[PDB]
RNA sequence: GGGUGUUACAGCCCCGCCCCGGCAGCAGCAGCUCGCCGAAUCCCGGGGCCGAGGGAGCGAGACCCGUGCGCCGCGCUCUC
RNA sequence: CCGUCGGGCCCGGGGGGCCACGCGUCCAGCGCACGGGGUCGGCGGCGAUGUCGGCUACCCACCCGACCCGUCUU
RNA sequence: CCCAUACCCGGCCGUCGCUGGCAGUCGGCAGAGCGAGAAAGAGAGGGACGCUACGCCGCGACGAGUAGGAGGGC
């Protein structure tokens, strides 16, 4: 019995620690700790009493099958992977999406889901953006930014809040959710001159303009 | 309601003198003409949107008459300006000299 | 078996190098040692520019 | 220590530092 | 002389040439290097037993260099990245045969 | 512009004594005045192409029949 | 006698790192993973009379290549 | 900076070599191993596939060709 204690030492470089294996033992008090070294089920019946077995064997074998693969290591399911994030996206910054129906708009960055997309929300009262998953692979990360640093995002929206169903219909839930986050951003965007105007323009490219030659 | 696409010219397939290797084209991107311009529209995906006679179905939309085909920028070619690009389908040589389109989409940005 | 690089592939190397554990495991507390001293050095260079 | 034939009696100490 | 381009290599240009690209002649058979124990099974009769023992007998050439270098398989080395001056005439005029005595570690960090 | 000559109201170069005068610093983010390198070398990011192979076993073992994340290899926690 | 970030498990004597850990006597299980070759226990669209797919096999177009075979003959 | 059918890396075909491996499918007459750097002993007082052995499987290396020779043609 004990509380486990998180790991001695920190990770100096991903695959090596810090400190060896020699003070590692100095480290624990490894020193003054030397170790020395079903299926059957009887039920009743109404005569005698019969014993049942679990899980009875197939009634259907396949003419043949595939034999069972090799194991791996590396890889992992989708839902362990790890979730990386491009440095210049702080929760405070101005995207531009540049696929779906909003391409072009100037939508709002609030935060990361657990899934790696990104819970970007424009104004819905400015760019006609709703509380809106977006890849943050399609989107243009602009140097302007808000302190959101002080909004109240809802904990119950999620990866499983924004996923598809199955004729689309504005539940209630999404506009009690939608007023809710607009009433803090609005303020706090209307804090900076032509800031909402902004906003309600759509990107574009112009004769001479080169994204290679311009920076954000 | 508007562009998103930087405009690139088709130039040719990465030939030889006496070879050309139809797997990988050559692209002309406007305004760049410098290898350390390229750095920004390698990875990019391209389009070569053309239209035919017969409809096709378009992924949320209306049967049209426009096909694209999709490729994307490999690496920077030559020492101006140039670039690679490969597509699914190697471009049919009827597109030399006409416009391609270079999306923005898969930026490192 | 797929030869993976030594160089690249850290622990391919310690399947075959054990002590590059810790010749990496140095060179690293050894340069975050030596950007320390520089750092401390260029710091009171701008103490001598002053006065 | 390292040797099969002739290295038996010698690693027998380390079996014990483990206890 | 016109074939070949040669030189005295550098402790580093050891290592990078046994790890990336040595094979052992293993049976008669060119083998990769990912574990000791295709080393010591073979070289073990001269107290080789580990990389670091294989590149310590050819780097220090020692008294059992040829049995040891007699089991790397020949490196097959790339093309040279970079490109090479002129492949025909001497490194002295120039070109690139020839003893390049230290400027052979440059080689090979290109060729490997 | 020319003449003169020795710092003059500019500078340049050489010798010795000045602790190799002293002080930074150092093959220099004055990001380029000129080298060769890494057991005296490590970190990090980006782009491109590929994913061939498919019964590797673990443990209760004779006091028991389970489980398929398993060899090598690195070190994590607990039995303080 | 001087020199050496010398060599001798840096000979012996008066803050940072060590694949160093039993006493005595003589001269073991759980998990993480740069680990014996890719997986997802991740998704999205369009689909009944005009669309979907058909490398190839029919026609045409284009870029690049490409002189007519057999034979005797250096 | 450009590219050869050259070199490196990866896939697939075939040939050649290892005169390679597999009769061990040894199951309540059972107890699941022989990848192991080191001349020799796990010695006795209910359970997928397979192995047309002229079959199946694993490694390496290699591949131009007239005259000509041989082999295989489900």
């Amino acid at each position: 019995k004990g509380k486990p204690h998180c790991s001695r030492n920190p990770v100096l470089v991903r695959g090596i620690g810090r400190y060896s294996r020699s003070a590692m033992y100095s480290r624990k008090a490894l020193y003054k700790r030397k170790y020395a070294a079903l299926a059957t089920v009887t039920k009743p019946v109404g005569g005698g009493t019969r014993v049942v077995k679990l899980r009875k064997m197939p009634r259907y074998y396949p003419t043949e099958d595939v034999p069972r693969k090799l194991l791996s290591h590396g890889k992992k399911p989708f839902s362990q992977h790890v979730r990386k994030l491009r440095a210049s996206i702080t929760p405070g910054t101005i995207l531009i999406i540049l696929t779906g129906r909003h391409r072009g708009k100037r939508v709002v960055f609030l935060k990361q889901l657990s899934s790696g997309l990104l819970l970007v929300t424009g104004p819905l009262s400015l760019n006609r953006v709703p509380l809106r998953r977006t890849h943050q692979k399609f989107v243009i990360a602009t140097s302007t930014k808000i302190d959101i640093s002080g909004v109240k995002i809802p904990k119950h929206l999620t990866d499983a809040y924004f996923k598809k169903k199955k004729k689309y219909e504005i539940t209630e839930q999404r506009k009690v959710d939608q007023k809710a986050v607009d009433s803090q951003i609005l303020p706090k965007i209307k804090a900076v001159p032509q800031l909402q105007g902004y906003l309600r323009s759509v990107f574009a490219l112009t004769n001479g303009v080169y994204p290679h030659k311009l920076v954000f | 309601s508007g562009r998103l696409w930087c405009k690139a010219i088709f130039a040719g397939y990465k030939r030889g003198l006496r070879n050309q290797r139809e797997h990988t084209a050559l692209l002309k991107i406007e305004g760049v003409y410098a290898r350390d311009e390229t750095e920004f529209y390698l990875g990019k995906r391209c389009a070569y949107v053309y239209k035919a006679k017969n409809n096709t179905v378009t992924p949320g939309g209306k049967p049209n008459k426009t096909r694209v085909i999709w490729g994307k920028v490999t690496r920077a070619h030559g020492n101006s300006g140039m670039v690679r690009a490969k597509f699914r389908s190697n471009l049919p040589a009827k597109a030399i000299g006409h416009r391609i389109r270079v999306m923005l989409y898969p930026s490192r940005i | 078996v797929l030869k993976k690089n030594p160089l690249k592939n850290l622990r391919i190397m310690l399947k075959l190098n054990p002590y590059a554990k810790t010749m990496r495991r140095n060179t690293i507390l050894r340069q975050a040692r030596n950007h320390k001293l520089r750092v401390e050095r260029a710091a009171a260079a701008l103490a001598a520019k002053s006065d | 220590i390292a040797h099969p034939k002739l290295g038996r009696r010698a690693r027998a100490r380390i079996a014990r530092g483990l206890r | 002389e016109p074939y070949i381009a040669w030189g005295y290599p550098n402790l580093k240009s050891v290592n990078e040439l046994i790890y990336k690209r040595g094979y052992g002649k293993i049976n008669k058979k060119r083998i990769a290097l990912t574990d000791n124990t295709l080393i010591a099974r073979s070289l073990g009769k001269y107290n080789i037993i580990c990389m670091e023992d294989l590149i310590h007998e050819i780097y220090t050439v020692g008294k059992h260099f040829k049995e040891a270098n007699n089991f790397l398989w020949p490196f097959k080395l790339s093309s040279p990245r970079g490109g090479m001056k002129k492949k025909t005439t001497h490194f002295v005029e120039g070109g690139d045969a020839g003893n390049r005595e230290d400027q052979i570690n440059r080689l090979i960090r290109r060729m490997n």
